[PDB]
RNA sequence: GUGAAGAGGGAAACAACCCAGACCGCCAGCUAAGGUCCCAAAGUCAUGGUUAAGUGGGAAACGAUGUGGGAAGGCCCAGACAGCCAGGAUGUUGGCUUAGAAGCAGCCAUCAUUUAAAGAAAGCGUAAUAGCUCACUGGUCGAGUCGGCCUGCGCGGAAGAU
RNA sequence: GAUGUCGGCUCAUCACAUCCUGGGGCUGAAGUAGGUCCCAAGGGUAUGGCUGUUCGCCAUUUAAAGUGGUACGCGAGCUGG
């Protein structure tokens, strides 16, 4: 699992292992895991902007009184 | 499968502490002796270790023999201690311990900084003779294994650090 | 090691053992037998 | 492995184990000092004819002290003398360089009797048959 | 040597034989003498792993069906085009 | 079933000779070592002793199908069994012939005419006076009991009454 | 047959494929092929078997002590299987070859002998002799194991202009 | 009712089946060196001549003188042999 991209430069694919992506900047494994689950352009941007992950275990969301949900 | 059927019957005075799947073997004359059984479920009884299938795996007897082997090796490590005297052939190489550190030369311009895991201790009578002491059968060979990283018994003239069983065997040119 | 395909028994101690999805010939007579893949 | 074997093999002429080449390398390789063996073999060789190579089978302890059985000359030396042959054919069965009767064979077999383990003087004879066969003597009834 | 069983054929035709082979059963007949051929169904892997010994064919067979026993020896074998598996075997009274 | 008869036959074969033996002797080696065994077969044909080397699986199944005397505790661990139905002293002599290039503590026990003979005692049976020397010790024993003991006691009560 | 002379459903969709043959309208309902975690309409479906490869969900030659089940069968506590240890002998360091030439440098013999027992040797090995594992024998050893065959599942072979 | 060419220059780009350093197995490899040999697309990757020349030959550099594709890349960039 190496998260394939070609943003625009240099011969080759460029890559990053799932482990680098969870150990450093940990948001992104789960971020580009839900990305492909939402439709096309406009509706898929509109569904996405409601979510936040931050880095992990550093949340600021005490004051709203969050409703717990188990998966 | 016959060595998965061995009831072990652990010795008197070895402390085998069971958290269900995690087992910690303690006693005198070594440190840091443990197993995480993850493929197989291990019940202790009072001392008769019994091996069977774990949730989310399908292979059988295959790690149950390993559990037997690995738990009993550990038990045997704390009781008598498995042989401790290790040694190397080839002039000018060495493995002289000075404290927690193993001093050797490889012609390198840096200090090699080869050092012991926390799960072993060592001392040396002579610069080519090393005695590693502990009660985990895996660790004593894991530091040997790193010592061997660039000093394997060579396949021609055989020089290297020599210990226990090793799967390079040495070979000859065709017979004279 | 040479990469190859299909593993055969070169000497009476070629055990032949499956490490990952590739079968290694590992022998304990001669170091000469290490075919990496099967 | 102790690296111990009973009945390690040697063949050296009864007056020539004073030099090392007639003993060859093997003895040295299992660590029996050649002079010490030479003195001990000389004490037991006087009823044996000199220069006839005697097989001697040694059993060895840990500390490399050694014990030795000395034997009457090979069935192959005796068979060469009795057939009027210097040497064997160098091919078994196909090549003939002579012939042997049973009565010359039963006496070769008694000359080995105290070394031969067999329970019958016929079994002992039977054992030396394939030694005549190898050297191009036909064993005739 | 072998003591086996058989059933008499419920269904005949091509359409009928193929639903037995879907179920890992196969057919037979015992011919010879003055008397009729007894058409029968067998179980496939009952005789496949017997016929691993050469004794299924070298020695006669006890085949009991509706309590009738006549004694029999194997005859010529029909096998599937590209599998050794038995499509049909013939038998003669012995 | 077995592929061969050798393992099942030998159980019957060992019980047969070993009830019958007037002496047999059960001794230890786990690899009897060839120089000595062949030297014990060489001599064995002089003396008329027979020797089999035999597994504790066979010896246990033998005790189970057939009753044995005074050897069936010495079958435990690695075992040779040498046995004689004739000249019982010679069976025991064979162990002093094996003791010469090898160890004498290896006997666990023996039986001799239904008697248990313990490991230490059998070195004495193997000493084996000849018939003239046997008659002569039977006389020393009777001349001892006759006149030697007689004076031995009367001196020992005379010393004791004499007071200091 | 379908398109040509056809809507609508599914397929990453096309001209032809699988369903099917658009009268128009109805915030009606069912069923088809094709679907049923999100994308996206419905099953993270229940029951039993099985696998470590994202195999599944990309193809052949070919091969192997990768992995499981099965019935029929040999071995199968009278002790397997074969690991671990220990013996591995008597003529014999057989003949030739050689300083020695020893099962294993090369070649021919390829056996016989006391044996409860050890091939004049399968494989290794100072290049060779020496030592070594190996059945078989005797300690440990007290249960599965192997050939045939049916069968679920795996493997590498399968490296490219973006 | 048209994607318009070779050789060369300019400017590049992507596949690794890597020209090379680098890590490492085998070797009938003593060590060195080579043969054998797996990983790897990151970076650097020479120049004058003759011919219309792809291809050729020669002189020379470089530790070294690579492999493949782009309307036979690239005239809504350059030539008219």
């Amino acid at each position: 699992k190496v998260y394939y991209h070609h943003t625009g430069h240099i011969g080759g694919i460029k890559q990053a292992t799932f482990e680098e992506m969870i150990a450093r900047r940990p948001e992104r494994v789960i971020e580009i895991a839900v990305k492909g689950m939402l439709p096309k352009g406009p509706l898929g941007r509109a569904m996405f902007r409601k979510l936040k992950v931050y880095a992990g275990n550093e949340h600021n969301h005490a004051a709203q009184q969050p409703q717990v949900l188990d998966i | 499968s016959r060595v998965a059927k061995a009831p072990v019957v652990v010795p008197a005075g070895v402390d085998v502490k069971i958290n269900g799947q995690v087992i910690t073997i303690k006693g005198k004359n070594g440190e840091l002796t443990r197993t995480l059984n993850d493929a197989v479920e291990v019940k202790h009884a009072d001392n008769t270790l019994t091996f069977g299938p774990r949730d989310g795996y399908a292979d059988g007897w295959a790690q149950a023999g390993t559990a037997r082997a690995l738990l009993n090796s550990m038990v045997i490590g704390v009781t008598e201690g498995f042989t401790k005297k290790l040694q190397l052939v080839g002039v000018g190489y060495r493995a002289a311990v000075k404290g927690n550190v193993i001093n050797l030369s490889l012609g390198f311009s840096h200090p090699v900084d080869h050092q012991l895991p926390a799960g072993i201790t060592a001392e040396c009578p002579t610069q080519t003779e090393i005695v590693l002491k502990g009660a985990d059968k895996q660790v004593i060979g894991q530091v040997a294994a790193d010592l061997r990283a660039y000093r394997r018994p060579e396949p021609y003239k055989g020089k290297g650090v020599r210990y226990a069983d090793e799967v390079v065997r040495t070979k000859e040119a065709k017979k004279k | 090691m040479k990469v190859r395909a299909s593993v055969k028994k070169l000497c009476r101690n070629c055990k032949i053992v499956k490490r990952d999805g590739v079968i290694r010939v590992i022998c304990s007579a001669e170091p000469k037998h290490k075919q990496r893949q099967g | 492995a102790k690296k111990v074997q009973a009945y390690v093999k040697l063949q050296v002429a009864a007056g020539m184990a004073n030099p090392s080449p007639p003993v060859g390398p093997a003895l040295g390789q299992q660590g029996v000092n050649i002079m010490e063996f030479c003195k001990a073999f000389n004490a037991k060789t006087d009823s044996i004819e000199k220069g006839l190579p005697i097989p001697v089978v040694i059993t060895v302890y840990a500390d490399r002290s050694f014990t030795f059985v000395t034997k009457t000359p090979p069935a192959a030396v005796l068979l060469k003398k009795a057939a009027g042959i210097k040497s064997g054919s160098g091919k078994p069965n196909k090549d003939k360089v002579g012939k042997i009767s049973r009565a010359q064979l039963q006496e070769i077999a008694q000359t080995k009797a105290a070394d031969m383990t067999g329970a019958d003087i016929e079994a002992m004879t039977r054992s030396i048959e394939g030694t005549a066969r190898s050297m191009g003597l036909v064993v005739e009834d | 040597m072998f003591t086996i069983n058989a059933e008499v054929r419920k269904e005949q035709g091509k359409g009928a034989s193929r639903r037995l082979r879907a179920a890992n059963k196969f057919p037979a007949i015992i011919y010879g003498g003055k008397e009729a051929p007894l058409a029968i169904e067998l179980d496939h892997d009952k005789v496949m792993n017997m016929q691993a010994k050469a004794e299924f064919y070298s020695e006669v067979l006890t085949i009991v069906v509706d309590g009738k026993e006549i004694k029999v020896k194997a005859q010529d074998v029909q096998r599937h085009p590209y599998k050794p598996k038995l499509q049909h075997i013939d038998f003669v009274r012995a | 079933a077995l592929n061969l008869q050798d393992k099942q036959a030998i159980v019957a074969e060992v019980s047969e000779v070993a009830k019958g033996a007037l002496s047999a002797v059960v001794a230890d080696s786990r690899g009897v070592t060839v120089d000595k065994m062949t030297e014990l077969r060489k001599a064995g044909r002089e003396a008329g002793v027979y020797m089999r080397v035999v597994r504790n699986t066979l010896l246990r199944r033998a005790v189970e199908g057939t009753p044995f005397e005074c050897l069936k505790d010495a079958f435990v661990g690695p075992t040779l069994i040498a046995y004689s139905m004739e000249h019982p002293g010679a069976a025991a002599r064979l162990f002093k012939e094996f003791a010469k290039a090898n160890a004498k503590f290896e006997v666990k026990a023996a039986a001799f005419e239904g008697e248990l003979i313990p490991a230490s005692q059998i070195d004495r049976l193997a000493t084996l006076p000849t018939y003239e020397e046997a008659i002569a010790r039977l006389m020393a024993t009777m001349k001892e009991a006759s006149a030697g003991k007689l004076v031995r006691t009367l001196a020992a009560v005379r010393d004791a009454k004499e007071a200091a």
